[PDB]
């Protein structure tokens, strides 16, 4: 659906938006950019918009290589450069009858 | 995390076509809970989403297999949440994990939304 992608884009977002403030929410969108090799929605930049993160820092689970405090003054080559809402929300989309209905 | 703990029971070992209720006790702090699910990793096979609750307005989501055999149900006055589970085929054997979720995404049956997991309670179902 449009509705699960929608979705899925905006609470992503509001996620990333809640990322500093409550560590559940933080280790939730770490397993997806680790498990899915991406970082932020759009793209890693987007975390340059969420306070707690200044520029060129991302969550370590964006890292290639996940290192304890790796995030901090990332280099863009040891990063997963891809976002997240279309490389995890095409995944959704293959699986929906798996994962949402009534 | 520590914040909330799950404890099933009810598992056991029945003959196919046989019942069993799982249940699941939720302790700590609950009142952040927006979904209850129920997870079940088979012999062999990848963990899937069986079964789940929204706390916010009850509504209950299921995986195609199992749609219309089991039932998930919560008794808030227990802060318990169980699986009754009829017409048992072999392929339900598994690890059943109890789960649940706070606020954040709408997609009830996908792990990756869920932050507080039980141990597990073993389902055997003989052919
Ligand atoms: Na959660």
């Amino acid at each position: 659906r449009d509705k699960v992608m929608s979705e899925f884009n905006n609470n992503f977002r509001q996620q990333m938006e809640n990322y500093p403030k409550n560590s559940h929410t933080a280790s939730i969108l770490d397993r997806m950019q680790a498990d899915f090799k991406c970082c932020g929605a759009a793209s890693y930049t987007d975390w340059e918009k969420i306070p707690s993160m200044s520029k060129n820092r991302v969550p370590d689970s964006c890292c290639i290589s996940v290192t304890v405090g790796c995030g901090i003054n990332f280099n863009e080559k040891a990063i997963h450069k891809e976002g997240c809402v279309e490389k995890i929300g095409g995944w959704l989309r293959k699986n929906v009858e798996n994962l949402y209905f009534q | 995390s520590s914040q909330v703990q799950l404890v099933e029971s009810g598992g056991g070992s029945v003959q196919a076509g046989g019942s069993l209720r799982l249940s699941c006790a939720a302790s700590g702090s609950i009142s952040s809970i927006t979904y209850l699910g129920w997870f079940r990793q088979a012999p062999g096979k990848e963990r899937e989403g069986v079964a789940a609750l929204m706390t916010t307005d009850g509504s209950t989501y299921y995986a195609n297999s199992v749609k219309g055999r089991f039932t998930v149900s919560l008794d808030n006055a227990k802060n318990t949440v169980y699986l009754q589970m009829n017409s048992l085929k072999p392929e339900d054997t598994a690890l059943y994990y109890c789960a649940a979720a706070e606020n954040g995404f709408k997609i009830p049956l996908w792990e990756y939304i869920y932050t507080y997991w039980g141990q597990g309670t073993q389902v055997t179902v003989s052919a």
